[PDB]
């Protein structure tokens, strides 16, 4: 049989992984710019802790 | 198929055959003016319609056994359950939990005026 | 000898020695044939011709 | 509607205001989305951000029909979200319009029986013969590999299946799963009134009518000549043509 | 402009995004369910092509 | 078909043979004859190259 | 269709498949029990064969 049955979670599937698996990746990163621009904050000054209650 | 109302039927097991083994199901039918509480098989019955539902089939055809089966189904409500809900259970609420920052967001803080690495 | 030959029929025909038991001289058909109704002489050819 | 399941045009539409939720807050998290807006006029302080809500939802809308928006990430923060967004709608399109070929032209659901052998195996599909018939008589009397064990069945089931008429043959297929051996000139003519019954499978065997005398009768030549007179003239045709014109029946496609 | 509209509307039929995306909401969903109309007649026509 | 006849087997005008050909022929078709014959003759290499 | 539409198969692919295209020629081996079978059967198929 070449019949119907469209496609479920059973046959696409996995790319409701990667894309999870990809946001989760992207905050991990929103937290590394995060964190790599407080170093260049720390150009002039202080030892960055106060600046992330500021700021944020 | 018998013409009176008296039905005689006997086994005969004298010795080891007597382990053989037959069971029956007559139908008391009538005359194919059916009228009243008469599914009419054609097959010349005129059964009573008791034996509707009953999961024995009276006539050739399982005329009477049939069309006896009504449910209620739907599209996605065929997987709403105990099972297949603990994922649209959950993550209908974590789109919930992010629409309710996104809006938090937008109105609280604007887009413009001086808002490095804010929130 | 029957040293020359090898093969299927060579490594039943020294198994089926060690379950009967007999001494045998492997001789090639002459004919190189198998065998058949010639349908004009009525004979027979071949391997079924020598036996 | 149909090439994808209904519960996965949900998964679709809750990722669709999933990641554009997502995306909206990392786009203000991020200290590399947050820009100077003057090119002319770099040293001031207006730094701004291009996404807002409705920015970040026609992101995702956008990059979901395909067409694009013109919000363009620009933190490598924003640019996995979108990046990644645009991986999941080139899956979701090119597995919903490989499926579409499926669903517009694939087949025809064809009937379970196609001819003989096919009611001489299928024993769900109940067969069916008129009561003094020379259709009947055909199985009763041949022996060819099926015609015998088409006639094991109506033999074993003659108070079911052979009915007294051809119209009890047409209500037995209008109501029951029957599978009615009629000849094949009021197959012609019970398909042209009623549309929804069909001749599913060829001719097995030939023969013909007959305007038949007693033994010895002096009318079986002169019958025939007046038969070959009105077919040679075509009379034969405006006779048939009249009576088994039926009410039109649709071929459809 | 009633030029602009039709370039709009040509566009997104063509899968080709013109220079013009629209703002204001109201017109977000106009231009938002005209991509969803062509994104159907395409994805049904390439697959009926064959 | 533009009309419809059939191939009749001639006897001249008054033979007996008619009858006894008739009452044969109506045999072979119900036994299968007629058609078993007419596959072996009008059957070969059936154009399969349209498809 | 130029990716995965069908693998290019053989002309013939059984018996009858022989008894049909006359341009794919036979073959047998004289003094066979093959071509013995061919000679002396007459299944529909394996006398056309050996025609
Ligand atoms: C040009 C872009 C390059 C991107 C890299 C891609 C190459 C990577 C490939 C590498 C080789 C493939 C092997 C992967 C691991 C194998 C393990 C496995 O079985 O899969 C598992 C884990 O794997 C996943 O979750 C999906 C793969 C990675 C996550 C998404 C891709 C990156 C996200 C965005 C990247 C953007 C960042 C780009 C740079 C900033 C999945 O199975 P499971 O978790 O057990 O699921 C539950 C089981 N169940 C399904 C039955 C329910
Ligand atoms: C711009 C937006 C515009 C939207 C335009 C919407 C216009 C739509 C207008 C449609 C008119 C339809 C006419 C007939 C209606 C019958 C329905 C039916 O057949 O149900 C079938 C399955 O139904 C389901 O599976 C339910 C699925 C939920 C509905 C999804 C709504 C889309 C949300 C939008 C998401 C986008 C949101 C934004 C995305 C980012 C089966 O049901 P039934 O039992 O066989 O029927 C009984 C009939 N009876 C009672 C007579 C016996
Ligand atoms: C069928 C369609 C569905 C899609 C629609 C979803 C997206 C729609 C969300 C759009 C969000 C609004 C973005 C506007 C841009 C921000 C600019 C700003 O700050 O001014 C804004 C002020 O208003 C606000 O500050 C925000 C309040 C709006 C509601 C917040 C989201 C509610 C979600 C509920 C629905 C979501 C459920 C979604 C379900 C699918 C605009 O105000 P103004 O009139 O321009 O005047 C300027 C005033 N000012 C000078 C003080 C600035
Ligand atoms: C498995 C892990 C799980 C957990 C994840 C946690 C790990 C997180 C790891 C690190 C977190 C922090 C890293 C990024 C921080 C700043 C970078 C930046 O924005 O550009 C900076 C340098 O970048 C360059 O321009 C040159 C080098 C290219 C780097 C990116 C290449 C992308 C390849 C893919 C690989 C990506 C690497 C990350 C891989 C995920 C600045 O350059 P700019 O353009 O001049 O700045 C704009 C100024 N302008 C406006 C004047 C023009
Ligand atoms: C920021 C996060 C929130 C925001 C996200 C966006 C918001 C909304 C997003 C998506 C909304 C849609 C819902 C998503 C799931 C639905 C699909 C589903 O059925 O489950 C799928 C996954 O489910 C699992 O089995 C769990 C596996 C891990 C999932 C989480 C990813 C963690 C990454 C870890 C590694 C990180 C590595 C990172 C570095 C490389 C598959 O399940 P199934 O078993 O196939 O189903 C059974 C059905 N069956 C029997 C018929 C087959
Ligand atoms: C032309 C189409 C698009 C092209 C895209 C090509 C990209 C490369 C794509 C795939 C390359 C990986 C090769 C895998 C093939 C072997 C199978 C395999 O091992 O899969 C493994 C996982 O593998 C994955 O899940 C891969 C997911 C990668 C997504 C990348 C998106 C890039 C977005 C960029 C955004 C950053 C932007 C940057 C910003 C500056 C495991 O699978 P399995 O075990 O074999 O089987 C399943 C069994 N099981 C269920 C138990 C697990
Ligand atoms: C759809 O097809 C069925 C045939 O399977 C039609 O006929 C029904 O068949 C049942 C038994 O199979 C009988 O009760 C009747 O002959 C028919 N019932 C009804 C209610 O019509 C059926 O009519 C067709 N149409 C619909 C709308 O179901
Ligand atoms: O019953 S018949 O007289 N003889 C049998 N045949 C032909 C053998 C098919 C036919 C074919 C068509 C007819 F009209 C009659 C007959
Ligand atoms: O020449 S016949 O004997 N008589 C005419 N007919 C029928 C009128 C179609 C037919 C139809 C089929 C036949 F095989 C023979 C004849
Ligand atoms: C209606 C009936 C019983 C008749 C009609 N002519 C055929 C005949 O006279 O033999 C029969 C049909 C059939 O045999 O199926
Ligand atoms: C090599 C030949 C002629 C022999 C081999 N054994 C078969 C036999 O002994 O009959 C034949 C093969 C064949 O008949 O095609
Ligand atoms: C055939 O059956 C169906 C069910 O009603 C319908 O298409 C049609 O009305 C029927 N035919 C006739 C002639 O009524």
């Amino acid at each position: 049989s070449k019949e119907a049955s469209a496609l479920g979670v059973q046959n696409i599937g996995g790319i409701f992984i990667v894309l999870a698996a990809g946001l989760v990746l992207s905050v991990f990163v929103a937290v590394g710019e995060f964190l790599y621009k407080s170093k260049k904050n720390a150009q002039l000054e202080k030892r960055s802790f106060c600046s992330a209650m500021v700021e944020e | 198929m018998l013409k009176t109302g008296v039905g005689v039927i006997r086994m005969w097991a004298d010795e080891g055959s007597r382990l053989s083994r037959f069971r029956m199901l007559f139908t008391s039918f009538v005359e194919p003016p059916c009228t009243s509480s008469t599914f009419f098989c054609h097959s010349n019955m005129c059964i009573n319609n008791s034996l509707v539902c009953n999961g024995v089939q009276n006539c050739a055809y399982p005329w009477d056994e049939n069309h006896c089966k009504e449910k209620k189904k739907a599209g996605l409500f065929e997987q709403i359950t105990k099972t297949h809900g603990t994922i649209i259970g959950v993550t209908s609420g974590i789109v919930l939990v992010l629409l309710i920052i996104s809006i938090l967001v937008q109105v609280k803080q604007p887009r413009k005026k001086v808002m490095a690495c804010k929130t | 000898g029957n040293d020359r030959f090898e093969g299927y029929c060579i490594d039943l025909l020294r198994e089926l020695s060690t379950i009967l038991g007999f001494t045998y001289e492997i001789r090639l058909v002459e004919d190189g044939k198998y065998g058949a109704q010639d349908d004009v002489n009525g004979q027979w050819n071949g391997m079924v011709r020598e036996l | 509607l149909n090439p994808l399941s209904p519960d996965i045009w949900m998964y679709v539409l809750l990722a669709c205001l999933g990641v554009s939720c997502v995306l909206f807050v990392i786009a203000r998290f991020s200290p590399y989305e947050w820009y100077n807006p003057h090119p002319c006029n770099p040293d001031s302080d207006v730094v701004e951000n291009n996404f807002t809500l409705l920015n970040s939802f026609w992101f995702g809308v956008g990059a979901l029909m395909q067409q694009g928006s013109e919000l363009m990430p620009k933190a490598l923060s924003t640019r996995i979200v979108g990046g990644i967004w645009w991986f999941f709608t080139l899956i979701i399109i090119s597995s919903y319009t490989a499926n579409l070929a499926a669903f517009l032209t694939v087949e025809r659901m064809e009937s379970p029986i196609d001819s003989a052998d096919d009611l001489a195996k299928q024993t769900k599909i109940e067969y069916g013969a008129v009561e003094d018939g020379a259709t009947m008589t055909f199985f009763k009397k041949s022996k060819i590999s099926t015609y015998d064990k088409m006639w094991a069945f109506m033999s074993s089931r003659r108070q079911s299946v052979l009915v007294k008429s051809n119209e009890e043959g047409i209500q037995r297929v209008l109501t029951s799963d029957y599978a009615f051996l009629m000849e094949s000139t009021t197959i012609e003519f019970v398909t042209q009134r009623n549309c929804n019954l069909t001749q599913i499978g060829g001719l097995i065997d030939s023969k013909g009518y007959g305007v038949g005398t007693p033994m010895g009768s002096p009318y079986r030549d002169k019958i025939t000549i007046a038969i070959l007179q009105l077919q040679e003239e075509g009379k034969l045709h405006m006779m048939k043509e009249k009576w088994w014109r039926g009410n039109g029946c649709p071929e459809e496609e």
